[PDB]
Formats: C-alpha cells, sequence, structure tokens
C-alpha cells in the first residue's frame, strides 16, 4: 500500500484512444523508476527536465500519468514543441514540459487482422489544444457556411478517425502505447529516499 | 460556387518571386486542410504545402525556406509565397481543400521560371524531299520564347494530316517546334502550302511558304 | 523512411466496355484510408474518383470501383466508355505529411497494329545561313506508341544531341506520330556526310533507315 500504482498504469490490458487520454493522479507513494527505467523494454524513454536515472530520491506533492495509444510515427509528437495532428488536436505537452515520456509498441496487444476500430484520433478541430486539454466531442465537424445539425455529409464530418490497426502495417503505423509521467508540486509522492 | 479560382502565376527569373492567390466559395479555407500541388510540364502530381485548419504548416522538402503558406480569413483566400524561385519549380501549381482525399480543386495558375528574354520565333522550311505516293512537308518554329504557339496551314483550309507537335525546351532555354502535314505527292507541283505560325507574347505573326 | 507510390502499368490499351484493372502499391503497409484515385484529362485539373481506397466520391459513376488493402490497391473501371480514357494517379493522404501520388496511368484506345511513314528532313538553307543545322525525322500514323529512334551520322549512333516529342492519340484514327530533331553547329554539319535516322516500331520487321547525303540533290 506504499508503492506507486504504476502497474495499473503500464501493464494495464487495454488503454484509451489517444482523443480520450487517460489520467491516473498518483499521490502519497513511493515511486521506483528503477524498476520503471532498468526493465528497458520500451522504444522510447525520454526525460525533459530531469535525470531519467537519479529521479528516485525527489519529492513531489503528485505525479500524474496520462496514457493511450497511438501509431509508432507520432511517437516523436509526443514532446514540447511539436506540432501535428496528435499534438494540435489529441495531445499537447507543454512547451516548458518536466517530465518523461516512455513508449513501447504494442502490435501483438491492439492490432486485429481485418484492423483494430476501437482507437480512434481527433482528425477534425478549428484550434490546437491547449497544453494538457482533452476534447471528448463527437459532434460534427462543420468545414462550410451551412449548419451540419449532427448530420454527415458536403463540408459536414466525424471528427474522429479510426487507426484501423492492422497487425501487418509499417511499424511506424502499429499500435504503440505511450504513459507521460508529469511530476506536478506538501510533497508526498517520493522516490526510495 | 463551390469553386476555388487562382491567380498570380507568371514569368520570373531565378531567385524571383510571385505570390499566388487561391479565392474559394462553398467552403471556408481557414476550417479546412488546404493544400497546394504542383504539375511540371509532362510530369505527374507533386504535393508542395499544406495549412491545418488549426494553423499548423508542412511544406515539400524541396520547397522549405523558400515558399510560405498563409491564409486571409475575411477574404477567404489561400496564399503561397514563393521566393528564391528556381528554374525546377516551373509547373502549373493548384490549390485543393483535403477532406478524405482532395475534392474540390482549382482551375491552376502556370509559374515559368527562366532568365531568358522573350522572343519570337524563326520560321524554317521542312521541304518535301524524297520524302506510297504521300510526301510530308512542315516548319520547325524554332527558338521562341516563352509558350506557347500556335500553327495553322494554309490559313485554316488545310486541316487534314496535319501533326502540330508539342514543344520541346531546348538547352538554350528557348522552345522547338514542329508542324508537319501529309499531302498527295501528286499535290506538290500543284497547290501551294504556307504555314502561319501566331506567337502572341512577343507579338509574331508568321507565314512561311514550303516548297520542293 | 518514406512512403513511395508505384503504378502498374504506366501506359494501358483497353477499348469501350473493356474491362481495366490499375493498380497502385505502397512501400510500406499503409492504412487503406490513406489513398484516394483521381483522373486527369489533358490541359485540365485533377478529379477525385474515389477516397479510402473503396469509397466512390460523390457524382462519379458506378463503373469506379477502388479496392485493395496492405500494399496493394487497385483501380477498376468496369466497362470502359468514351470520357473515361484519361490518365489516373493513386495518392496517399499520410496524416502527417507529405502527401504522395503513383506515377500515373495513361489509359489509351486499343487499336490494331499500325506501321510508322518515316521521313527524313535536312536542315534549311535559311537556318544554315545563321549557324546551326537541325535535322528532323518524322514518324507518322503508327501504333502502338513504343517506337525507338536512333540517329546515324556517318554510321555513328548519335546519343545527347537530339530531342523528340509526340502527339496524343489521333482523334480519327487512334494513332500516335513522333517528331526527333538533331541539332548540330554548322561547321559541325558540314564535318559529315551522311545522315539517317533509323526506326524501330512493332509493325516493322525489319528497322528502316531514311537517310541523306548532306549538299546532293
Ligand atoms: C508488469 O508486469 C511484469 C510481469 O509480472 C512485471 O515483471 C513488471 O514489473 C510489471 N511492471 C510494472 C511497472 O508493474
Amino acid at each position: 500500500t506504499n508503492l506507486c500504482p504504476f502497474g495499473e498504469v503500464f501493464n494495464a490490458t487495454r488503454f484509451a484512444s489517444v482523443y480520450a487520454w487517460n489520467r491516473k493522479r498518483i499521490s502519497n507513494c513511493v515511486a521506483d523508476y528503477s524498476v520503471l527505467y532498468n526493465s528497458a523494454s520500451f522504444s522510447t524513454f525520454k526525460c525533459y527536465g530531469v535525470s531519467p536515472t537519479k529521479l528516485n530520491d525527489l519529492c513531489f506533492t503528485n505525479v500524474y500519468a496520462d496514457s493511450f495509444v497511438i501509431r509508432g510515427d507520432e511517437v516523436r509528437q509526443i514532446a514540447p514543441g511539436q506540432t501535428g495532428n496528435i499534438a494540435d488536436y489529441n495531445y499537447k505537452l507543454p512547451d516548458d514540459f518536466t517530465g518523461c515520456v516512455i513508449a513501447w509498441n504494442s502490435n501483438n496487444l491492439d492490432s486485429k487482422v481485418g484492423g483494430n476500430y476501437n482507437y480512434l484520433y481527433r482528425l477534425f478541430r478549428k484550434s490546437n489544444l491547449k497544453p494538457f486539454e482533452r476534447d471528448i466531442s463527437t459532434e460534427i465537424y462543420q468545414a462550410g457556411s451551412t449548419p451540419c445539425n449532427g448530420v454527415k455529409g458536403f463540408n459536414c464530418y466525424f471528427p474522429l478517425q479510426s487507426y484501423g490497426f492492422q497487425p501487418t502495417y509499417g511499424v511506424g503505423y502499429q499500435p504503440y502505447r505511450v504513459v507521460v509521467l508529469s511530476f506536478e508540486l506538501p510533497a508526498t509522492v517520493c522516490g526510495p529516499k | 460556387e463551390v469553386q476555388l479560382v487562382e491567380s498570380g502565376g507568371g514569368l520570373v527569373q531565378p531567385g524571383g518571386s510571385l505570390r499566388l492567390s487561391c479565392a474559394a466559395s462553398g467552403f471556408i479555407v481557414g476550417w479546412n486542410y488546404m493544400s497546394w500541388v504542383r504539375q511540371a510540364p509532362g510530369k505527374g502530381l507533386e504535393w508542395v504545402s499544406v495549412i491545418y485548419p488549426g494553423g499548423s504548416t508542412y511544406y515539400a522538402d524541396s520547397v522549405k525556406g523558400r515558399f510560405t503558406i498563409s491564409r486571409h480569413n475575411s477574404k477567404n483566400t489561400l496564399y503561397l509565397q514563393m521566393n528564391s524561385l528556381r528554374a525546377e519549380d516551373t509547373a502549373v501549381y493548384y490549390c485543393a481543400r483535403e477532406a478524405y482525399g482532395m475534392d474540390v480543386w482549382g482551375q491552376g495558375t502556370t509559374v515559368t521560371v527562366s532568365s531568358a528574354s522573350t522572343k519570337g520565333p524563326s520560321v524554317f522550311p521542312l521541304a518535301p524531299s524524297s520524302k506510297g505516293g504521300t510526301a510530308a512537308l512542315g516548319c520547325l518554329v524554332k527558338d521562341y520564347f516563352p509558350e506557347p504557339v500556335t500553327v495553322s496551314w494554309n490559313s485554316g483550309a488545310l486541316t487534314s494530316g496535319v501533326h502540330t507537335f508539342p514543344a520541346v525546351l531546348q538547352s538554350s532555354g528557348l522552345y522547338s517546334l514542329s508542324s508537319v502535314v501529309t499531302v498527295p505527292s501528286s499535290s506538290l507541283g500543284t497547290q501551294t502550302y504556307i504555314c502561319n505560325v501566331n506567337h502572341k507574347p512577343s507579338n509574331t505573326k508568321v507565314d512561311k511558304r514550303v516548297e520542293p | 523512411d518514406d512512403i513511395v507510390m508505384t503504378q502498374s502499368p504506366s501506359f494501358l490499351s483497353a477499348s469501350v466496355g473493356d474491362r481495366v484493372t490499375i493498380t497502385c502499391r505502397a512501400s510500406q503497409g499503409i492504412p487503406s484510408s490513406y489513398l484516394a484515385w483521381y483522373q486527369q484529362k489533358p490541359g485540365k485539373a485533377p478529379k477525385l474518383l474515389i477516397y479510402a481506397a473503396s469509397t466512390l466520391q460523390s457524382g462519379v459513376p458506378s463503373r469506379f470501383s477502388g479496392s485493395g488493402s496492405g500494399t496493394e490497391f487497385t483501380l477498376t473501371i468496369s466497362s470502359l466508355q468514351p470520357e473515361d480514357f484519361a490518365t489516373y494517379y493513386c495518392q496517399q493522404l499520410n496524416s502527417y505529411p507529405p502527401y504522395t501520388f503513383g506515377q500515373g496511368t495513361k489509359l489509351e484506345i486499343k487499336r490494331t497494329v499500325a506501321a510508322p511513314s518515316v521521313f527524313i528532313f535536312p536542315p534549311s538553307d535559311e537556318q544554315l545561313k545563321s549557324g546551326t543545322a537541325s535535322v528532323v525525322c518524322l514518324l507518322n500514323n503508327f501504333y502502338p506508341r513504343e517506337a525507338k529512334v536512333q540517329w546515324k551520322v556517318d554510321n555513328a549512333l548519335q546519343s545527347g544531341n537530339s530531342q523528340e516529342s509526340v502527339t496524343e492519340q489521333d482523334s480519327k484514327d487512334s494513332t500516335y506520330s513522333l517528331s526527333s530533331t538533331l541539332t548540330l553547329s554548322k561547321a559541325d554539319y558540314e564535318k559529315h556526310k551522311v545522315y539517317a535516322c533509323e526506326v524501330t516500331h512493332q509493325g516493322l520487321s525489319s528497322p528502316v533507315t531514311k537517310s541523306f547525303n548532306r549538299g546532293e540533290c
């Protein structure tokens, strides 16, 4: 009951689509960061503002574990100062992001033959997301003067597009699970110290 | 409505600048993925640039740092600013909307980049030589700039058997074109053959008589 | 690294009512929503035919059907019609640029094999006065489009100083016509005697050479 429940986030059997990204608030526990990195089975483990190792002696008030699934090429978009569909309209890290981005290929978990249409991403949006904003709207996108009134058609599109993950895709198009750890500041989540 | 009307293309020297305008009606430019795609003479389609509804802009690798895409919200207009224009940028340029595949295109506008001055052609006779009884005769429309040049035969009276070829850009940067026509051999000694070349850009009309 | 679209064939011959398949291949397995099919007549802008690799764009005839997945996709025109003779492109929309097109496929009219008429044109005296000599070899009313023209100067196979161009398929006999210019300086032209062009085509059992000797009548 002391250790931070990082297995709940990382080892979970199903992840949210990037548009409806998941946030687990983490407070009052100790964070290993040895088990997390040193079991380096992750395709990406980048830490902005903090050394990845020599991190488990520092205390914070709470830490947020955001989790989702994107395609392989889109992992590089999960970083401060990036632009693109995922950064603009699904998940935007702040320009001064202090925390770690961890990502691993999940083709064996999230690709069905014939395509997995569960995982979606927001294709149409008028403005870019504010950092750490979550948009879960399904209202029809109005690309023209004529109002859509919730029907598809010309200038009227459904805002979310499915990844359709097939296991025969290029690795940049295979599913990739992503956990973004943000550290935020009486500090109570600490490392082993 | 629902069109995309372009303008701004023309003639510039290498290192010159243009600004292509693309006016839309039927949708909202700022609310769509708006893209620029070019096509060289005789070549295929190459994507050039894109502006997202949210603002992000992405460019083809061969235009980065020289092209900038923009939009005016009021006039509902997309823009492509082209600086340091290389000769390879010579193409028909189109603006298009991308909903799911590019569904609305524009009529296009022509961008020509060259260091050659406007020049009318010299018209030379491809006279009927030894060449069934079918003779070939034509005109070589050589060393003109810019495109194009129109060719008729016998003031338009002779149209059967005419083949006017697409121009070739030469190493000099000028264009050369051929207009041939096939006639019966017995016709060679009886009827006169004149080719008429109109080159509007340099404003030159040439009538050349072809005979063996 | 990037995705390369490759089309097959590059030229395609068929008749009205024929069934036509154009194939597009990707350098990587890609989502099928990525690619669209466009049609283009000469001197005109592309028209979107298909998107999401099978969805028929509104207003486009039913004879057009898209299919495929992974790395292979197909445009299929079920019953060819006169208005469907054009160039066709596939395109992948990558949701992160670049967007990439196929090389295109020109869909031409099938007719029976026809051999060309071959004519040699020596340089004009008017042009020779100006210090350049341009010989012109003409291939007339041939089919199919594929023909090889080889310039021969004193029986030397000439390369690099020639240029050619082809008319579109003729409106009433569906043939092609080709023109080739060999360009030389005046002095270089006067340094040789025999000027010839050699044509190889399907309708020609042997290559046909049309020649002349400079300064002869
Ligand atoms: C995930 O599960 C494996 C299998 O038991 C375990 O070895 C690993 O430590 C777990 N990771 C986390 C972060 O709990």
